[PDB]
């Protein structure tokens, strides 16, 4: 889960922003947006 | 036609507080041709330069600037060809995307493939830049980690 | 130089210079054309123009996601007395678009929600009340009018 | 829909399908499309 | 800062009343009170007083029931009857009968003040 | 392929409609907005312009005081009357090279008609006065 | 192939920010500055403060799985003059759709009858063939 | 074709959208390497240019400030109003053959105008004392 | 080099912060300071001392506790009071609210600082 963006400057610190990036490798869906297995059909 | 000028929207249209600001950028460069000239010698060919600086405005200033960096930038990087690679983008998946970064300290523009980029809580927004969150994620030559983030 | 001008004229300077700027920098001509093309669609063509961040901005509203009521057989949108407009946003367009007036309740309601697409339901009601005034008539003190 | 090729069976026909076949359910030739494009695109250059 | 401002919608909006809302009084100030412009150049107010238009509405003193009944003042004392005033135009400041109705209040509620202040002024020199 | 214009004539007329409506719609926010504190308003617009909004009455509609949003046929002419009226000034040395280029980024037709009309007025002075300046000179010489 | 996965994350935090009103010395003109939470509000001057939560544009980039670098708010913020929570990341586009929906592209009109003509010419060439 | 090209246009007019808006990005992405100690700026960039910086308030875009990246009609025909107003000045002696090559090197609607403008104001001055110096030598004899 | 700047994406951004950090004090070196300008000529610096805007936040002297709650100050001395009050602006350079939170604290810790020199000032005097 993403953590807390609600916080100080003080309290974002180096694991936070690590935690941030972490969470981003654990990972699509869009409202306006086909699947990639759609347009890479379409390539 | 590829003719993406700068342009001031309202040329007739000067302000005070644009005045003002003109006015600042004036008095600093008479400080730095005060000390960069030596005793008269070409206080006056800095002199001939400056004066027809008064004729401008500080929206002619801005708009020469946005300009130069922009006519530069266009013939370095060939970007109507970074363009009419997205334009293909267009007419296949209906998405045409362009990242601008600073790499080296250069200001660069890249087109993103649209296979190679999260967007998350856009909402039905249509635009790429009205998004709270985007992962970009590829594959790099070592050498490119390395002229992007040796510092 | 401001001496052969009139009123007038100095009013349709500020209105073009308003107009000028906003044209162009919005490209307000391909606002337009989505919304033609909704008008060859569903018969339907609608603009909404607000303030957001002390800007002027323009949007052309989703002909599903606008509820008209009290038009009366009218024609034009202008001539309801109650619009509901029903949209889900970006958390970041909520905090770009009401951030002086949210409260830091309303701040944790925010980044507390779920996330399980994760935007947010933004409802805005648009209605005519009715006030009460009152129509003075006094006399001029130096004419009798 | 149909002008994002969209076939919505139950506007043309009282039905009697849910899944993405042919054998049950119809293809959508979008020929209304170049219509509307040409009057947006006048409508562009105006 | 919520003194005589709409701060909605990105920008701020104001009737022209400006709540002088910070500070102290003119004893509770190192500056003496809230400096409002170099005109007399000390110009002093405190936390109480309201201002609009270049006209003080004074919170010290208060307002006399032949002078609350005439010009029907509402508040306890001066600053307090500016601020039930300019209640209606402060959260529409942009219309256009809301600029008359406050334009004509404010000007009851100084001569209102004016009247109180020539009272008290004859009164103890008397 | 013109009467097939006018299949769809009705179409855009109803669309250009909107567009002046939505036109005036938003300028009338744009009044709204100058009395907001936002300094972007002194970088788009002049200082005549800063200060329509000091006077009384700006909270009412630009049509109530003369002025309407207006793309038609008579607006498109009265442009083009302005532009080949200022090169015909131009030429014959009534316009200068200087307000000519004010001209060409005016975006008002009240704007490059002021200009032409102080040019003119501007030039006819400074030549009245050089026909009385030679005409005191030859008689101060006679006398 | 010998490359790096590099994965870059975009995102908006929540700022909380100070926005001061302030009376100018010279004339009596309210004025409004914003200012950053640890900002000293100095009254004794009438400077009466209130608190917003605003969006402030961040960046990280992760190289393979243990390179951590550049997690740090974006040095470009795409500001305006006016709104201090309007920003966005260098990412420019946009989605070639019809009202709200799923963009219908110029292939995907075109696949049905790209699909139909290599079912019809497979036919010639057996008929071809034989 | 002309009409032909109509059905297409709709792709291309979204298209000159992305690449305005992705040159506004990329200027204020610019605007930002300015302030980074990095001196290809100083080869690209005037001396003016390079002074815009150290006035307050180049942290904003420059849409807050007037400008806009513009490629449409309006800004086309400027450039050949201001073309054609050049070589209608080259010619009658209004502006020089200096200068002239400087508005064939310039990208900029307001670089020169206020060329034009120059040397006009220039050499009208110019006039004016030899106006006067033909005068004074004639009334000298004369005395 | 670290010391007020973000040496971020291929270029050297800075809040205006000069940390002085190399060298030592005054009688540590041989040039008896870090030099930095010909204005006084020798504009002698030493490794604790924090510079912002031609202003040099002195080391060796310490914050009084009546300068510390008054101000709002945090760190013991007064270059190390500069060093918290650029923390926010440090990894933010090109943020204008930075820009302006800095400029004030700049000048709430200059003013602290001015202050209890005249204090000093006058305590070896009397």
């Amino acid at each position: 889960n993403f953590p807390r963006q609600m916080l100080p400057f003080s309290k974002k610190t180096k694991q936070w922003r690590k935690d941030c990036l972490l969470w981003a490798n654990q990972k699509n869906y869009s409202l306006v947006r086909k699947s990639v297995i759609h347009k890479k059909i379409n390539y | 036609v590829f003719d993406f000028k700068v342009v001031v929207t309202n040329p007739n249209a000067i302000s005070e507080i644009e005045d003002n600001k003109k006015n600042e950028l004036l008095q600093r460069l008479q400080e730095m041709i005060t000390d960069t000239s030596i005793s008269e010698d070409e206080y006056n060919i800095k002199l001939e330069k400056l004066n027809d600086y008064y004729t401008y405005e500080w929206q002619d200033i801005r708009e020469v600037r946005a300009n130069e960096l922009l006519n530069h930038y266009i013939k370095e990087y060939d970007i109507p060809l970074i363009f009419n690679n997205g334009f293909m983008d267009a007419m296949t998946c209906g998405e045409e995307i362009y990242q601008c970064d600073i790499v080296g300290g250069e200001p660069v523009i890249e087109r993103v493939n649209p296979l190679k980029i999260r967007i998350f809580k856009s909402g039905y927004s249509n635009k790429v830049e009205d998004a709270d969150m985007i992962i970009l994620e590829d594959y790099w030559s070592p050498g490119r980690v390395i002229d992007t983030y040796y510092d | 130089d401001y001496y052969t001008y009139e009123w007038q004229d100095i009013r349709e300077v500020r209105a073009n210079e308003l107009l000028n700027h906003y044209i162009k920098e919005y490209d307000i001509p391909l606002i337009f054309n989505n919304g033609f093309m909704d008008a060859m669609t569903c018969g339907e063509e609608i603009y909404q123009c607000d303030i957001v961040g002390g800007e002027p901005v323009i949007e052309r509203v989703n002909p599903l996601k606008i509820r008209i009521f009290k038009s009366g057989y009218s024609n034009k949108v202008e001539d309801a007395d109650m619009i509901i407009l029903e949209d889900y946003w970006s958390p970041g367009r909520v905090i770009d678009t009401y951030y002086d007036v949210l409260s830091p309740k309303d701040i944790k309601y925010i980044e507390t929600m779920p996330d399980y697409a994760g935007n947010l339901r933004v409802l805005r009601l648009y209605w005519k009340s009715k006030r009460k005034i009152l129509k003075v008539k006094s006399y001029d003190p130096e004419t009798g009018e | 829909d149909l002008l994002n090729g969209r076939l919505h069976m139950s506007d043309l026909e009282l039905v009697l399908i849910k899944a993405a076949y042919i054998p049950d359910r119809l293809q959508h030739y979008p020929i209304m499309n170049s219509k509307l494009n040409v009057l947006r695109g006048e409508e562009s250059k105006r | 800062a919520f003194g005589g401002w709409l701060n909605t919608q990105g920008g701020d909006f104001t009737n022209g009343v400006t709540f002088i809302n910070e500070g102290g009084s003119h004893e509770e100030n190192p500056y003496q009170g809230i400096q409002i412009g170099v005109d007399g150049a000390p110009n002093l107010v405190e936390q109480g007083e309201v201002v609009y238009d270049d006209y003080v509405f004074s919170d010290r003193m208060e307002i006399p029931d032949d002078i609350r009944k005439e010009y029907k003042l509402r508040g306890k004392t001066f600053a307090k009857a500016a601020k039930s005033a300019q209640r209606e135009s402060e959260e529409r400041p942009n219309d256009p009968l809301s600029t008359k109705g406050l334009q004509a209040a404010m000007e009851r509620i100084a001569t209102a003040q004016e009247e109180a202040r020539q009272r008290k002024e004859a009164h103890r020199e008397g | 392929t013109l009467q097939s214009s006018h299949i769809t004539e009705w179409l855009f007329t109803i669309h250009d409609d909107v567009k002046k409506r939505a036109l005036e719609c938003f300028l009338e926010t744009a009044k709204v907005a100058l009395k907001g504190r936002n300094k972007k308003f002194q970088y788009i617009l002049s200082d005549t312009s800063t200060r329509v909004m000091e006077i009384d009455g700006d909270e009412f509609a630009e049509a109530d005081y003369g002025l309407v949003v207006d793309n038609s046929n008579g607006t498109q002419e009265l442009q083009q009357k302005l532009d080949t009226l200022a090169q015909a000034a131009l030429q014959t040395q009534t316009l200068s090279f200087s307000t000519i280029t004010k001209l060409y980024t005016s975006s008002s037709l009240a704007e490059k008609q002021r200009l032409i009309e102080k040019d003119e007025k501007q030039i006819r002075e400074r030549q009245a006065q050089a026909q009385k300046e030679q005409l005191e000179a030859q008689q101060q010489i006679a006398a | 192939a010998g490359n790096l996965r590099v994965l870059r994350l975009y995102w908006k935090s929540k700022r909380k920010i100070l926005k001061v009103k302030s009376y100018d010395p010279e004339t009596g003109e309210e004025e409004w500055n914003f200012y950053p939470e640890n900002y000293v509000v100095n009254k004794e001057a009438g400077e009466e403060v209130q608190s917003f939560w605003v969006n402030e544009a961040w960046e990280g980039t992760m190289i393979g799985n243990e390179i951590f670098v550049n997690m740090r708010p974006r040095l470009i913020q795409y500001n305006r003059l006016n709104n201090p929570s309007r920003c966005h990341f260098g990412i420019v586009g946009s989605i070639y759709n019809l009202n709200d929906s799923r963009p219908f592209s110029l292939v995907d009109m075109m696949k049905p009858y790209n699909y139909l003509y290599d079912a019809i010419h497979d036919r010639l060439n057996k008929a071809i063939a034989s």
